[PDB]
Parts: structure tokens; C-alpha cells; sequence
């Protein structure tokens, strides 16, 4: 039901992919 | 009697001296402090301006709907509690400084107990991997 | 472990949200409303300037004796209470930005609970020829 | 003992002296 953990955890994830 | 206007003067002055108390608390900063302050700025206004889009179906959930205070702090705050990572950390002052900026006719009060207590505590521990994450 | 840091970042995220949130309050302010707060900065400003020496002796009174508050409210309102002209409020105000403009390390709250409530009601209290007093 | 109520019509006063 679109849960703002989950998507601050993928915005997170995007963040630190990039080096 | 001439009253039109006070509703106007009290709106401007608790601007005017919340942005004085920002002045003088900014004053008392060493070079270094300021430094890593201006880094913050530049960094959560990148992830607003690429993740706008993001940031705004999570506001529409958070915002319209008419529901209390805390509710949305336990609703934020479950990213913070799994990851402990500095982007998550980052991640969510972005989205936090999203609502600061649309909420601006709402009080100030609303949108600081949302940041001070238990949330802002959590975004500090190991804060020295958090700078780190962001000065480099 | 890195825990050195912690208080630092804790200081610097109660600064910029509240910058963050100035900017959304100033955000949502049309031009006439941001025109008479830009008046209040260099009026208040040009006060505390050419009565630096002034402030200064009242603010010893003020500051470094450890009193509790709202005993501040109750010595300063008193001006506000016998004269109610805008040269009053004017000089006031410019009082308190001094006070928050020294009080940087200190908290928020302990500067906005003695501005808000009773306070910012009698400023804005005929508050048309407060701005007229002003903007001219 | 020093009144900041005096203090500040005092200031006040030399404010709208000048027009």
C-alpha cells in the first residue's frame, strides 16, 4: 500500500550506486 | 477599528524573527560547521530536483490526507530503522525538507516535532560516516 | 564507536530545516507582504545600529543574570503596555532581534516563547499604522 | 534600577522625533 520505507530504501539505494 | 492588518504584522514577524534566531545560530559557527552546513543544502536540493517526482506521490500521501501528528514520523522513520545507511539518512532530510517547502502557510511547530526528538537523534548516530557520505 | 560527531550534525539539521521552513513561509508571500518585511529587516537593522550602545546596557539586564523567563516578557511589554505607538512597537522589536541575534548557541524556543502569545498580539494590535510608520 | 520600559520609550520618543 505504496510504503514510503520502501521507496526512501530504493531512493537510498540509487544514491550510493553511483561512485 | 483599523485591525486588517494585524493578522498580516503577525505573520511577519514570527518570520522575521525566526530567520534572525537562524542569523545569530549560523554566527556562532566556526569555518568548518559551515562548511558541512553548505554541503547539506547542496545536497538535499540535488535529490529534490532529480527525485521531485518521487517525493511528490510520497507527499500526496503524507499531506492531503487529514490524519494526526507522529503517524507520519512512524511512517518516515521505518526507512531509518532497517538501513541505518547514509543515503537512507540523506535520503529521507531530502524528502523532510520537501514538506518544509510546501508547508509554508501551515505552523512551524508542525513540521519541527516531526524532525527534533527520537528522528533527529537516529540521523545522528554515527554522524561522522554521514559527513563523510556528503563532504566527498 | 564514531560518536564524536553526532552533536554536530544534531546542530546543524535544527538549523536547516528552520531555514528550510523560512523559505517556505517567505515562499508563500505575495509581493506587497514580502515588500513590508523587507522594511521591518532594514528598519529594525538601522535601530540596532545607531543604538547598539543602548540595547547593549539593557541587554546586560537581560542576558546574564540566570532568571527565568516570561520575568523578560513582564519587563519588557511594560513600554508596550503604557505607550502603544508604532515608535514603541518599532523599538521593541528591534530589542528582540537583538536578543535573538546574541542568543545563537542558545535554543529556539527560548527566544519565540517570549516573542509569541501575548507579545506579537499587542504589536499587531492596530497594526496599519505600525506599517505606516514603516513603509513611510 | 534601570527600566528597560523607560529605556525604550525613551528610544522610541527620539524615533518619531525625526520627520
Amino acid at each position: 500500500t505504496k510504503k514510503l520505507s520502501e521507496c526512501l530504501k530504493r531512493i537510498g539505494d540509487e544514491l550510493d550506486s553511483n561512485m | 477599528a483599523a485591525i486588517e492588518f494585524d493578522e498580516i504584522v503577525k505573520k511577519l514577524l514570527n518570520i522575521y524573527i525566526n530567520d534572525i534566531c537562524t542569523t545569530g545560530e549560523k554566527r556562532l559557527l566556526n569555518n568548518y560547521e559551515k562548511s558541512i552546513l553548505d554541503r547539506i543544502y547542496k545536497s538535499c536540493e540535488y535529490i529534490k530536483k532529480n527525485y521531485e517526482l518521487d517525493f511528490n506521490s510520497m507527499y500526496n500521501q503524507i499531506n492531503i490526507n487529514d490524519i494526526t501528528t507522529s503517524d507520519i514520523k512512524s511512517k518516515i522513520i521505518e526507512a531509518l530503522l532497517i538501513d541505518s545507511r547514509p543515503s537512507v539518512k540523506l535520503a529521507t532530510l531530502s524528502f523532510i525538507s520537501l514538506i518544509a517547502e510546501k508547508w509554508g502557510e501551515k505552523n512551524r511547530a508542525k513540521i519541527m516535532e516531526i524532525l527534533s526528538n527520537e528522528i533527529v537523534e537516529k540521523i545522528s548516530n554515527n554522524g561522522k560516516d554521514f559527513i563523510d557520505f556528503i563532504d566527498r
